[PDB]
Order: structure tokens, then sequence, then C-alpha cells
């Protein structure tokens, strides 16, 4: 079988300066598939208020494999941030690819401040909608 | 580049 070896995922959390989110608290994207025949479950799961208090000042973000067929598979991926005109911004990427195990995350804990992000003159946060890029490629 | 998971397993 033919495989999406890479994809990108768009995701817009609306009224972002609104979530409620304490630290350590999570906001979960949709599912999203690759690989044989969508075999490959992942899914977003952002803090917005930080995942713990080395990252209090940050927002963590990190791409999580849901499931897969086997017992894991390998993947590079890049976060960045879509500006009003959909531009990429503020990207990090995992240089090389990690091991993802059923159930296992992947991601920068400190990937950007929450007070450079909420900042207006920044322009991230267009009608207070943050909206993040995960490019993913998985290794074959 | 500062790639982090939020569980560890042996």
């Amino acid at each position: 079988s033919g495989k999406v070896v890479k994809f990108s995922y768009m995701w817009t959390i609306n009224n972002f300066s609104f979530c409620r989110e304490e630290m350590g608290e999570v906001i979960k994207s949709s599912t999203f598939s690759s690989g044989a025949n969508d075999k490959l479950k992942w899914c977003l799961r952002v803090n917005p208020k930080g995942l713990d208090e080395e990252s209090k000042d940050y927002l963590s973000l990190y791409l999580l494999l849901v499931s897969c067929p086997k017992s894991e598979v390998r993947a590079k991926f890049k976060f960045s941030i879509l500006n009003a005109k959909g531009e990429e911004t503020k990207a990090m990427e995992s240089q090389r690819a990690y091991r993802f195990v059923q159930g296992k995350d992947w991601g920068f804990k400190k990937f950007i401040r929450r007070d450079f992000l909420l900042d207006e003159a920044n322009g991230l946060l267009p009608d207070d909608k943050l909206t993040l890029f995960c490019e993913v490629s998985v290794v074959q | 580049d500062e790639v982090t998971s939020t569980t560890s397993s042996s």
C-alpha cells in the first residue's frame, strides 16, 4: 500500500487569551491520520499555561501518537504559528526523527513565551485566535 | 532542539 508519509495539520484555537486552563492542563486537538491505510493516529496537546513549573512562563506544545499498527513509528516534526497572512513564524523543529511508541508524545515544553504571545503588538493572535501548524515526516 | 516528552520509559 502507498502511504501518506508527510502531512501538515493546522489548528486554530479561538479566544486564546480567554483560555482558562491552569498550569498542567491540556487542550487536545482532533485526531488526524497518516500512514498505511490511515493506521497512524495523531493529535496535538497544548498547555496554554505550561506543562509544569519549569515551563510556567510558556506555552508547551506536543505531538502525540495516539495509535499505530505495530509498536512504534519514528517521525520528524516542526511546530510553528501562523500570522494573520497565514505565514509561518516562531518555528521549532525536531531536527532528527523521534521514536513514538503508541501513546507517547514529543514536543517543546518551552515553545513560546506567554507574555510575548499575548502581546497584541506581535501579531500572533489575530482576532484573538492562535493558529498552530504542525508538519510531520514519518521515517520509512 | 530542546525536544522532550511528557513521559519516559526504559
